[PDB]
């Protein structure tokens, strides 16, 4: 393919940012869930 | 085991999506006709 | 180390002079 | 398609800053954090970074048409 | 009697209190550095070949809008004012850029560093794009794989933002008075209380609150003004300042000038 | 007369109205025109 | 297709003069000024500076439509000034304003550099 530069940077960001995402997101909702449960 | 939350959802519609795409009964439906239908109506 | 590896009263002394669910972090590529 | 020269607000240059916001999210600051480090300080100017999407990289993968 | 107090100096911002003149003359000088003060942008693009993926017309909007050097665009003419024959070095300056991609891989990145001074004014500092620091590569411009070459020549004429937004030499001038609202001008929307549902303006430490024994005062008018000044570069902030008192001042002469001609 | 490019292997030639219209070295039957000489101007805005 | 020339809002014509100056004959001392090819900047400035005259007794302007570039000045005064004389006054009053305005710009930007 001979990706380019900015791409590959890209994509880097884009794995970093969804393994971020799928934890602080799932972490929130469970506090969530969590604190609406407890009422 | 754990509770299972809404990204949990979004991962299994992920997996959805993955393997079935947005037009896969168009080409599923064409594939069964081409395969079979043609030498049936034969 | 980061953050989480710091003693929870050190954690205490970071006073602004929590993440909330319905802020993403932007993608490129997507997926599907 | 590729990142405007101007704001489209009130025209602050940011056609400068696409490459070097591309090198601070590689090192792993969080894209709010970016945007300060360029001194975008308007939301306006934010959103010129924030929503580009680079379609000429899309574009570039196709063979060129005269040699 | 109006007075200048100047908080924050810089070649691209200046940050200022005017004191002790009418609002008209405040909102009438941020008016002509918006869009009255003249610079040089590029205005005709020559392409001569372009077999990049971007359309002529994109990157000649994309030329449109480089910040050009424009410290001495007073002496030049404007391009309908000049009496030569097409373009001459008195009213246009020429840039050139040739880009192309060596090699079959990778891909080549067009930066406003390769245009090139070719012909201009004698000894007046104009023409040659803006740039941050003597490492800095500019703004970018298209992006050529291998067999792509783009080949133009530009030429960069005088102009005011009235025309174009291109000639603009400011971003933004933000500009705010009265940050107690002692003067009432605004009348502020609440659900409980507008005092504590309402950010505090970042100059509400540089005047004394109101006593909460104080009357209105309904002989007081706006007196301070603060604003601040953002240029793109092209010029510096302090010229912006000068040459929008230096337009207003002329298109006032003008005025008396037609007046005391009308008799 | 006219030179043309083929849509394929972008190779140059020419044609004279009476060869079929193909491109000469890979055969491709989809050719295009090539870009004029007359002066081009834009007024960057 | 049917979008003005930009260079019009600035451009002054051959034929059209930048000032018509005609009298408003409904009340004394008053006439009614047209300026060609200006704006709020102008008409701003003008009439808040000749509203703090004491023997102008009535100043305002109008912009008929954003598409045209003028505005139309009215402008009454007391029976001994003539109201052409209060718009000279303002004229040259507000260049001296802009002038001290740009010797001290320059002072406190050398003092400060
Ligand atoms: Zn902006
Ligand atoms: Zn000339
Ligand atoms: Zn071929």
């Amino acid at each position: 393919v001979v990706a380019s530069k900015a791409s590959s940077s890209m994509l880097k960001i884009d794995q970093r940012n969804k393994k971020l995402n799928n934890r602080f997101i799932r972490k929130a909702e469970m506090a969530a869930v969590e604190k609406r449960k407890l009422r | 085991d754990d509770t299972i939350t809404t990204e949990d959802c979004w991962t299994v519609i992920s997996a959805f999506f993955e393997e079935k795409g947005l037009v896969s009964q168009q080409l599923d439906s064409f594939d069964e006709f081409m395969e079979t239908s043609i030498q049936d109506l034969v | 180390l980061a953050i989480e590896n710091l003693h929870p009263d050190d954690r205490l002394l970071l006073v602004d002079p929590s993440p909330v669910f319905f802020l993403r972090r932007p993608q490129y590529v997507s997926d599907g | 398609m590729i990142i405007p020269v101007r704001c489209f607000s009130c025209g602050k240059v940011v056609g400068d800053k696409w490459d070097a916001y591309l090198r601070l999210l590689e090192e792993g600051k969080q894209e709010g954090d970016a945007l300060d480090e360029l001194k975008l300080k308007r939301y306006c100017c934010r959103r010129m970074v924030l929503t580009h999407v680079d379609l000429i990289e899309k574009f570039l993968r196709y063979n060129p048409l005269e040699k | 009697e109006p007075k200048v107090n100047i908080i924050n100096a810089q070649d691209d911002e200046v940050e200022l209190m005017l004191s002790d003149v009418n609002l008209s003359l405040a909102n009438s000088l941020r008016r002509t550095m918006l869009a009255e003060v003249p610079t040089l942008a590029i205005d005709l693009v020559e392409i001569k070949m372009n077999t990049s993926v971007l359309a002529d017309e994109f990157i000649s909007h994309r030329l449109g809008l480089i910040p050009l050097v424009s410290e001495d665009v007073e002496e030049m003419k404007y391009s309908r004012d000049c009496t030569c024959e097409d373009y001459c070095d008195e009213c246009s300056v020429v840039l050139e850029l040739s880009a192309r991609h060596e090699g079959e891989e990778g891909t080549t990145d067009v930066y406003s560093s390769s245009l090139i001074k070719v012909s201009g004014p004698g000894n007046l500092n104009v023409g040659e794009p803006v740039r941050r620091d003597d490492y800095d590569q500019g703004i970018l411009l298209c992006k050529l794989r291998n067999h792509q070459e783009l080949n133009i020549r530009c030429i960069a004429k005088k102009g005011i933002a009235k025309e174009h937004a291109k000639w603009s030499p400011c971003s933004a001038i933000a500009f705010e008075y009265d940050p107690h609202n002692k003067l009432k001008h605004t009348d502020f929307w609440f659900e409980v209380d507008a005092k504590k549902e309402w950010p505090d303006s970042k100059y509400a430490t540089w005047e004394e609150p109101p006593k909460p024994g104080e009357v209105f005062d309904y002989k007081a008018k706006p007196n301070r003004f603060y604003m601040t000044v953002e240029t793109t570069g092209s010029l510096k902030a302090n010229q912006v300042f000068s040459r929008g008192i230096k337009t207003l001042q002329e298109k006032l002469a003008n005025v008396l000038f037609e007046l005391e001609n009308s008799r | 007369g006219v030179k043309y490019t083929c849509g394929a292997c972008a190779h140059n030639f020419s044609l004279n109205k009476s060869d079929p219209v193909r491109c000469k070295e890979c055969g491709h039957r989809v050719i295009y025109k090539a870009r004029t000489k007359r002066m081009i101007q834009f007024d960057a805005r | 297709m049917n979008a003005p020339d930009r260079f019009e809002l600035f451009i002054l014509p051959d034929d059209v003069p930048k000032l018509k100056i005609t009298p408003d004959s409904r009340v004394p001392n008053c006439i009614i000024i047209k300026f060609e090819r200006e704006d709020h900047t102008l008409a701003n400035l003008l009439r808040e500076e000749l509203a703090l005259y004491p023997d102008v007794t009535f100043v305002a302007y109008k912009v008929e439509h954003p598409l045209f570039a003028n505005f139309v000045m009215r402008l009454q005064t007391e029976e001994g000034t003539r109201p052409k004389q209060a718009l000279e006054r303002a004229c040259a009053s507000i260049i001296n304003k802009l002038k001290t305005l740009d010797h001290k710009f320059n002072e406190e930007w050398n003092i400060k550099n």
